[PDB]
This record gives structure tokens, sequence and C-alpha cells, in this order.
């Protein structure tokens, strides 16, 4: 391969960024998969986009990036697929989801379900294999849970579903429904957009929280009825304090484990509420911003005194568990690194500060600026 | 089309057990569109909600009722059913079975007829259907239903076709620890002779159901 | 539980006039609330659910109204055929509770106690006892004390009366008392007499017969 981007330039100090030699996978350093073909992530230049992961066209050029991850499989059913006319999921049949991103049309965990059906040769569903299924993050049609195995306590398997699109409803109005289950917190930590249709949380009855949500906030339409009905009365709920986390924003929660928060009383850490941040006390490294609680660069050096990060990204931070290099605190100092006008530089290694340049070719490890470097 | 007939025991002995059965005319008990429920009403009072049952386990009963009830659902005869055990002096009332609609109204929308059940010691009694031929310009005959327990007695004239201008007085707790009540209908004085009246009386706890034809005095 | 406190117990009003009714729920039932109507002998009839909407169809005059902890039943202009006890009925939080009631009675003119007096029988006394029953269609209003006269003087109390509820189609009443007596004491007198004391007459009317005759 000829060089992608540029090659170690010595002002930026990060193999940047243009041009030199071109690109290809067609076994020909030119440019660039003309009309025909796309381009791999790894600086190739292929055709048909590397199944995992997808295509994309920033700046009219057809790069092809990483799915991150699950990739996106849209599935269908129940009745039709797949699937085809069939009460709830069962039991069979649930297997037809492994790796469903999001799954057009509705979905019923009805209890003719785990019960098993004979009448149609169908073993009870295993609560286990109901975690199929956290691969799901969207629903075109609607959720409809009237069965749910009662030594569960939330809608766990449904913990990554982000969205209940419109798009069809249980009866001609009603997009999410959770009629009379045994659980105790909805457990819908990733659903914050019910596109359209109505929520009805009927007769749950050990069911705390789930009426602290400001529902309208998730509703992308006009007359969005949320009918919270016959449930665990909020004193029953106050008497345990299945109250939202102390640590939780005024906004809400869905369980009580802080992760179950809606937005945070203090700051957040990457999916779950937190006390305060670690920018000052080590542990993942850490440093605040926008109230999220981002870690530091791997190559930073902590401190009782100082803080360890002025921000995200490698360079800007307080010190260095591997030398330094202009701004850029390098993990391992470059050595044999080509090119730029054909040069495999070739830089190291003065103590206290950064790396200094070598003298021609030297694939061997060369010291000072003077001469005595390469025998 | 749909309807919730309450059925079974008139009397129950104390410390013994109430069980009643509801049923389900024009609709398939077994679907998530409905909680099927029970409320009772101590005679002279507000309704008290008991509990209910979805088409899969999930009952929820009234804490009030102190763990005594349970519900359940024979799907054969397409019905569902009460028991209250430990029935007391104060359990005595009228049990309504009724339907809730979740997706409709979230509420009771069809109740059945309502059934009586008196909790109590001894002991059943069919009555006697004495006629009340009148004696004097538009007349009034009647029936006397006496020596009977338990209240409810149900009277009627010409099998529900002498409806109009009829008055069935409330309960009478005569000291005879028995019950009685007086039932009358005002006809045109003229022609007692012609549109005649056997009074279709009945007390269904006991197995009695007799209609004495009120002949003129 | 989560107490409904219907007020005010008892409401007599009179035709085409506005009727105004209300629970205060002990904690907020958001909107989850429905109103009902027990007419004697039958029971309930859901009328409004959620505040607010009338089922299908209850009569448009039926109205309510309310969110939070205080809601209101407004019957708009009352029939006679509005004679019932009316009920609150929450569904927000198990346990479901109803309110206290409100008995709603409708005031009419005043009518006249049209009395009848039918004597005991053989099919009655040929067992062991028998009882002479005196009537009382089809009058108004409430309080209206009886008077009994078995061949002669007094009175008082061992013979018993049973009142209906306000009639469904004119809001009259209807009463009935029973001189009972063993086949020996309603035997050992000749012609027992009825008298009623009625405000819609002058004139405590005596209407009776000899047995018989
Ligand atoms: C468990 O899932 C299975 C599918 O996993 C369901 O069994 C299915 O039952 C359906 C009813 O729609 C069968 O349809 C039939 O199609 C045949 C030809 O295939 C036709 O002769 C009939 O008209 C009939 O309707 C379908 O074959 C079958 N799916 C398969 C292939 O297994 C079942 O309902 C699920 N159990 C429940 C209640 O969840
Ligand atoms: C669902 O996604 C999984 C990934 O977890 C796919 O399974 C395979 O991954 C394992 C090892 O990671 C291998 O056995 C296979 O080579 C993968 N299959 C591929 C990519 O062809 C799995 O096939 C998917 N399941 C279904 C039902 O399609
Ligand atoms: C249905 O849920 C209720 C609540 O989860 C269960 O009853 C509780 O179970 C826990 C288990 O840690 C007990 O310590 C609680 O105290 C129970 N609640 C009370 C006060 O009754 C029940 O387990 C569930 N149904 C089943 C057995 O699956
Ligand atoms: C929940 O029920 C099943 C038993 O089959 C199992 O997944 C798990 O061990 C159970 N026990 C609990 C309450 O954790």
């Amino acid at each position: 391969t000829c060089p992608p981007l540029m090659l170690y330039n010595p002002t930026t100090y990060q193999m940047d960024v243009n041009p030199e030699g071109k690109y290809s996978f067609g076994a020909t350093c030119v440019k660039k998969c003309p009309r025909n073909y796309v381009v791999t992530d790894h600086g190739s230049c292929v055709r048909a986009c590397g199944a995992d992961s997808y295509e994309m066209e920033e700046d009219g050029v057809r790069k092809c990036k990483k799915c991150e991850g699950p990739c996106r499989k849209v599935c269908n059913g129940i009745g039709i697929g797949e699937f085809k006319d069939s009460l709830s999921i069962n039991a069979t049949n649930i297997k037809h989801f492994k790796n469903c991103t999001s799954i057009s049309g509705d979905l019923h965990i009805l209890p003719v379900a785990f019960r098993g059906d004979s009448f149609t040769h169908t073993p009870p569903l295993d609560p286990q294999e109901l975690d199929i299924l956290k691969t799901v993050k969207e629903i075109t049609g609607f959720l409809l849970i009237q069965a749910w195995p009662e030594n569960r306590t939330d809608l766990h398997a449904f913990e990554n579903l982000e969205i209940i699109r419109g798009r069809t409803k249980q009866h001609g109005q009603f997009s999410l429904a959770v009629v009379s289950l045994n659980i105790t917190s909805l457990g819908l930590r990733s659903l914050k957009e019910i596109s359209d249709g109505d929520v009805i949380i009927s007769g749950n009855k050990n069911l705390c929280y789930a009426n602290t949500i400001n529902w309208k906030k998730l509703f992308g339409t006009s007359g969005q009825k949320t009918k919270i009905i016959s449930n665990r009365g909020e004193n029953s709920c106050k008497a345990t304090g299945q109250v939202c986390h102390a640590l939780c924003s005024p906004e809400g929660c869905w369980g009580p484990e802080p992760r179950d928060c809606v937005s945070c009383r203090n700051v957040s850490r990457g999916r779950e509420c937190v006390d305060k941040c670690n920018l000052l006390e080590g542990e993942p490294r850490e440093f605040v911003e926008n109230s999220e609680c981002i870690q530091c660069h791997p190559e930073c050096l902590p401190q009782a005194m100082n803080i360890t990060c002025t921000g995200r990204g490698p360079d800007n931070c307080i010190q260095c568990a591997h030398y330094i290099d202009g701004p850029h605190c390098v993990k391992t100092c470059p050595a044999g690194v080509m090119g730029e006008n054909n040069t495999l530089v070739w830089k190291y290694a003065d103590a206290g500060h950064v790396c200094h340049l070598c003298h021609p070719n030297c694939t061997y490890g060369c010291t000072g600026p003077g001469l005595e470097g390469c025998p | 089309q749909v309807q919730l007939q309450e059925s079974g025991p008139g009397l129950v002995k104390p410390s013994q057990t109430l069980s009643l059965t509801c049923t389900v005319s024009g609709g398939s008990i077994s679907s998530g569109d409905y909680y099927w429920s029970w409320i009772r009403q101590p005679p002279g009072k507000g309704l008290e909600w008991i509990g209910y049952i979805y088409y899969s386990g999930s009952t929820d009963y009234n804490p009030s009722l102190k763990s005594r009830v349970t519900m359940s659902v024979d799907t054969s005869k397409n019905q569902f059913s009460l028991k209250v055990n430990s029935v007391t002096a104060a359990d005595t009332a009228v049990y309504y079975c009724a339907r809730v609609s979740i997706f409709g109204v979230g509420t009771f929308d069809y109740w059945g007829q309502g059934t009586l059940v008196t909790v109590s010691s001894a002991s059943t009694k069919g009555p006697s259907v004495f006629p009340l031929a009148p004696s004097s310009g538009t007349a009034a005959l009647g029936c006397l239903v006496k020596d009977y327990f338990p209240e409810p007695v149900t009277v009627s004239w010409n099998s529900g076709a002498l409806t109009s201008g009829v008055h069935t007085f409330p309960a009478v707790l005569q000291s005879s620890g028995l019950y009685s009540l007086s039932s009358v209908v005002t006809v045109p004085s003229s022609s007692l002779g012609t549109q005649t009246y056997i009074c279709n009386v009945n007390h269904k706890p006991s197995n009695t159901k007799v209609d004495k034809k009120v002949e003129p005095k | 539980e989560i107490v409904m406190t219907q007020s005010p117990a008892t409401l007599s009003l009179s035709p085409g006039e506005r009727a105004t009714l209300s629970c205060r729920a002990s904690q907020s039932v958001s909107s989850y609330l429905a109103w009902y109507q027990q007419k004697p002998g039958q029971a309930p009839r859901l009328l409004i659910y959620d505040a607010s909407n009338r089922a299908t169809g209850i009569p448009a005059r039926f109205s309510g109204s309310g969110s939070g902890t205080d809601f209101t039943l407004t019957i708009s202009s009352l029939e006679p055929e509005d004679f019932a006890v009316y009920y609150c009925h929450q569904y927000g939080s198990t346990p479901l509770t109803f309110g206290g009631g409100t008995k709603a009675e409708i005031k009419r003119t005043v009518a006249a106690p049209s009395v009848f007096i039918f004597p005991p029988s053989d099919e009655q006394l040929k067992s062991g006892t028998a009882s002479v029953v005196c009537l009382l269609n089809n009058f108004y209003p409430r309080e209206a004390k009886v008077q009994w006269k078995v061949d002669n003087a007094l009175q008082s109390g061992n013979s018993q009366e049973s009142v209906t509820e306000q009639d469904s189609k004119d809001s009259t009443y209807s009463l009935s008392s029973t001189l009972t007596l063993s086949k020996a004491d309603y035997e050992k007198h000749k012609v027992y007499a009825c008298e009623v004391t009625h405000q819609g007459l002058s004139s405590p009317v005596t209407k009776s017969f000899n047995r018989g005759a």
C-alpha cells in the first residue's frame, strides 16, 4: 500500500493528512473506486460494502464505516413474516430475532405464550431466551405485553428499545400497552420517543415509578393519551420509597437504580447517573463537560495537585505516561515511520521532554543531534 | 348481548364460606380486553369493590377484604367465580359481578343483575302466596307473601304483562324471624271478569315458585 | 384505600332545575373517575368516566367535570325519571373505591292517599293466623302517619307498614300496612276500620268494610 492521508508531519505530529500516494484494493495505487465502487475503512477501495459495516456518502464520496454495534437488521412479523398469523411470539419462533436491531410492525408478549400451545405444537417460551430481544431498539407498530414472567420485576428484555414509532396501534388507538403484569418498574431506560399512539399501563399493581415520567416529553403527536390505571398507589410506593433515586433529576426514573434515571440531580456518567465526577480523585481518569463525565486520554498523568485533563482528546492534558511530542503526548515514540518525501522518520528520545529527529534511513534506533547514531 | 348473571347460594352459614359464579352471555371470558370483577353492596350502602381476574392469573383483590377472597375462572362453562371464606355477620350483602374495558372506558360497564346472599345461622324457608281479592272507579287486587326466608322474594302478575300500575312493597322483617311483603296492582273496577290475574310469585332460595290466581271477592 | 367522599348525601330538587353533585377524592385520581346511578332494584349505570365523557348514550343533561382531587356531577335539568342514588368510582389506584352516595329525590305537587282495605282469608286463616291489609296508593309527600280501627278504640303498634321509593314516572310514593292478628282476635271482632291522616285531603278519611259480606 502507498500512504493513506499524509505521513508523520512534524508540526501536527499525527500521520496527517494529505496527500502522497493514492488508494486502492483493486491492486492499483490510484483513485478512487470510480463510480463502480465504495471504500473500506482500512484505506482500501473495494466494491459492495463490507457486510458489517454499512455504506454512507459524506461529501459525495462513498465511504463505508463501522456498524457500532449491533449492525442494523430490520425484522418483521408477527403475522406476517417470518412469522405469519400467530397469536404472541412464542416459544418457537422468538429465535427468528437473534440480532434484530428493530422490528417493523407490532409485537405481542401475550400469555398464550409461555404457557405452551398444544393445539399448535408449541412449547412454553423460556423466560431466558426472552433476552433475544435486547438487540431490539425500535418498533414501527406497537408494544403489547399482557404476559410477563413474574419472577421478573421489569421489562428488562426490552431495555434497549429506544422507540415505539406510530405506526400502528393495539386497537385503532394505543401504541405501547402493559396490561396487568407483576413487575415493579417499567425498566424502559432507552425509550424516550413514542412517535404516536397511546400508553395504557393498566392494572399492574406492584408498579411503582412509571408515573414519574413526563410522558408528553416522549410523545411526538397531538392528542397523546397516557392512561396510568389501577396501579400501585403512590404511598404504597412512598412507604417503600420505590421513590426515584435521590441522585436522580426532578425529571424522572423508571426503576430506582440510578441508571434508571431520566436526567441527573448532579452529573451523569456514560449511561448511568453519578454522585459527582472523578476529574479530581482518579479511577477511570475522568473530567466533566456538558454535565457528562468523560474520561481522560490514556496517556495522561493524574495528580494530587493538578486535574489530569483540560478536555477530551489526547494532547491537551496535564502530563504524560509516555514522553510528549509538541502538543501530542505519544503512547510509543514513532521510530521507523514512513514517509513524506519517502522518509521513514526516525525520531527519539530526550528525557524530561519530547522526541528529537534522526539522520537518514536509520531503521536502527538513533540518539542525539550530533552524529554517533547508526553503527 | 353480553351479560353477567350472578348465580348460586342464597344463604351461607357464618364461619363457613361464600362462593358465587358469574357468566358470560355473548362473549369469550378469555381475552385481554376485560377485567371481570366483583363488587358487593351491603344492603343500605355504598358499593365495595372486591377484586378481579385477567385471562391469565393476575388477580388483584381488595386489601380491605383481608386475604379472604379468591377469584378463578372455569372456562368450560365460560364463567368466573368468587369465594369469600370466613363470612361474618358483616359479610352480608349483594354481590355484583361486572365487566371492565381497559381499552374502552377503563371502567365497569356491564354489570350483571346482582345476587343476594345473607350470611346467617339457621335456616331456609319457602312461604305461602295468599290472594288479595278486593272489596268495594278503578280497582286494586293483590298477593300476600308470608312466612319466608331469605329475602329475596320475586313477584309478578300475569308473567310480566300486568307490569303497569303495580307496587311490590319493600322487605318486612316480621318478628317470626321470617320475612313478608305486600304486592298490589290497580285495574279498571269494571271487568274484574275478563283480564284475570294469577300472581307469578317465587322465592328461589327455598325451591318454591307458585302463582295463586287472585279470584274476586 | 384512597377514599371518595361524595357530597352532599341527599338532594331533593324539582324538574328542569340544575342538580349539582361532587366527590372530593382523598388523593389525586388524576382524571380517572366515573359517575354512576343506582336506581332501586337494578344497579349501577356508568354515566361519565374520566372527569368528563358520557358513555353511549347516557342523556346529554348528564354532565361532569373535574380533575385532581375535586370533580363534579351536574345533572343539567332533572327528570322525575332521574330518581336514583348516584356514585363516584375511581380507577387510578387499586384498591378501587366508590364514594358515599347521593340520594337524589325530585319534588312533585302533593297527591291524595287513595286507600284500599282488603280483609283476611280462609286460604289465610284456615292455617292458623291471617292478616287484614290496608293500602295507600299513590301519593306524595313523605311523612304521613296511619290510623287503625278494629271494630273499636285504638291502636297501637303490632301491624306494620312498608313504603316504596319515589316512583320512577311521576315521583309519587306508595304505602302499605298490615293488621296481623291470630285466627281468634281478627275473628273475635266484626268490622275493622281504616283511617289515614292526609294533608292533601281535609279531613283524616275513614274508608273500610265488614268481614263479610
Ligand atoms: C408459535 O409460532 C408458530 C410459528 O413459529 C405458529 O405456528 C403457526 O401456526 C400458523 C397459524 O397462522 C400456521 O398457519 C397455517 O398455515 C398452513 C400452511 O403453512 C395452512 O394450511 C393453514 O391455513 C394455517 O393457517 C403455520 O404453519 C405455523 N407456523 C409454523 C410454520 O410453525 C404458532 O402460532 C405460534 N404459537 C403461538 C400461539 O404463538
Ligand atoms: C446474529 O448475530 C450473530 C453475531 O452475534 C451472527 O452470528 C455469527 O457470529 C459468530 C461468531 O461471532 C459465527 O458463528 C458466525 O460466522 C456469524 N455469522 C455470520 C456473520 O454470518 C448470527 O448469525 C446472527 N443470527 C442470525 C439468526 O442471523
Ligand atoms: C410478583 O411480585 C411481587 C413483588 O415482587 C412478589 O412479592 C414480593 O417478593 C419479594 C422477593 O424479594 C419479597 O421479599 C417481597 O417482600 C414481596 N412483596 C410483598 C411485600 O409481598 C412476588 O414474588 C411476585 N410473584 C412471583 C412469586 O413471581
Ligand atoms: C426466576 O424464575 C426462574 C425459575 O425457573 C429462574 O430464571 C430464576 O432462577 C428464578 N428465581 C429468581 C427469583 O431469581
